[PDB]
């Protein structure tokens, strides 16, 4: 076979991941079953780290420690739509009950008349999403190193019934040893089964998505083969200038790959990139395995990656606490505070 | 040609 004693290393370790797994969800269930920590002038803010629809995410220090984090501000009253709403709690309960080296970890959370506010650890590296621009493509080993981190991220979540639904490098930050941390947990559910929520971003949906089916955590794998692509090719696979025409391209079935692209890749991907659920890695008979030893991976060391005992392909710089410098510039909008509360009732919950 | 700037997602296409 491929394998000759390495066979019995191998199942060793899966036997070893069925046990951390089990324990994780045990610890993660305690949590979720029986999880307004403090207030927004216990903060100085400094900067916008970034923007969307919604809200903002600034830079804030805590007046008292010191300590600087990531504050996310939700406006309640953009916050309208009723899967916006249903999302926003379960993007704060989720973040409250998981624990894993590669997920941004929640500190505080509260809200007021205005907002939802969530408060976690600052990741000082910026998004891999302004270095991959910055640069081109990454190489292969350096995109391997990445993937290997979501890989086992997935692996923890999906085991806990979570779904991610919103893998993209805008999402993904650099720590300061280079290692990956997943940042914003707005789309992500527990689903049991399927569910049927019409939501992502357009280049990285699943077609089953698109295709207004009921879907599963395998809408996770796809995007993992999305991500790969787009680290190593510096684009994505399905790339258009309006939605509708990267809707079109994903549903079709065809993926063209840059012609320096390793045939290795190219397999893993296409099987990622499986619009076949029957055939599609990741959710087959031998689950999360059929990606983990894959011969693209060969080279990874997934104990290690996991114990961040591996050597990075990338440090970013850091002049000390609080430094924003690897962070693109936004506008500043004053945080405005209504005296009178805003949708009570449809946030009782946060 | 495509989208090359940060990509927002739907909650509800
Ligand atoms: N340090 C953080 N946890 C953090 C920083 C920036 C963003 C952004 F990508 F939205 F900008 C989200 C989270």
């Amino acid at each position: 076979g491929h394998m000759g004693a390495a066979a019995a290393k191998k199942g060793s370790e899966q036997e070893s991941v069925k046990e951390f797994l089990a324990k994780a969800k045990e610890e993660f269930l305690k949590k979720w079953e029986s999880p307004n920590t403090a207030q927004l002038d216990h903060f100085d803010r400094i900067k916008t780290l970034g923007t969307g629809s919604f809200g903002r995410v600034m830079l804030v220090k805590h007046k008292e420690t010191g300590n600087h984090y990531a504050m996310k501000i939700l406006d309640k009253q953009k916050v309208v739509k009723l899967k916006q709403i249903e999302h926003t709690l379960n993007e704060k309960r989720i973040l409250q009950a998981v624990n894993f080296p590669f997920l941004v970890k929640l500190e505080f959370s509260f809200k007021d008349n205005s907002n939802l506010y969530m408060v976690m650890e600052y990741v000082p590296g910026g998004e891999m999403f302004s270095h991959l621009r910055r640069i081109g493509r990454f190489s292969e080993p350096h995109a391997r190193f990445y993937a290997a981190q979501i890989v086992l991220t997935f692996e923890y979540l999906h085991s806990l019934d979570l779904i991610y639904r919103d893998l993209k490098p805008e999402n993904l930050l650099i720590d300061q040893q280079g290692y990956i941390q997943v940042t914003d947990f707005g789309f992500a559910k527990r689903v049991k089964g399927r569910t049927w929520t019409l939501c992502g971003t357009p280049e990285y949906l699943a077609p089953e998505i698109i295709l207004s089916k009921g879907y599963n955590k395998a809408v996770d794998w796809w995007a993992l083969g999305v991500l790969i692509y787009e680290m190593a090719a510096g684009y994505p696979p399905f790339f258009a200038d309006q939605p509708i025409q990267i809707y079109e391209k994903i549903v079709s079935g065809k993926v063209r790959f840059p012609s320096h692209f390793s045939s290795d890749l190219k397999d893993l991907l296409r099987n990622l990139l499986q619009v076949d659920l029957t055939k599609r890695f990741g959710n087959l008979k031998n689950g999360v395995n059929d990606i983990k030893n894959h011969k693209w991976f060969a080279t990874t060391d997934w104990i290690a990656i996991y114990q961040r005992k591996v050597e990075a392909p990338f440090i970013p710089k850091f002049k000390g606490p609080g430094d924003t410098s690897n962070f693109d510039d936004y506008e500043e909008e004053e945080i405005r505070v209504s005296i009178n509360e805003k949708c009570g009732k449809e946030f009782t919950e946060f | 040609a495509g989208r090359t700037g940060r990509r927002q997602a739907i909650h509800d296409i």
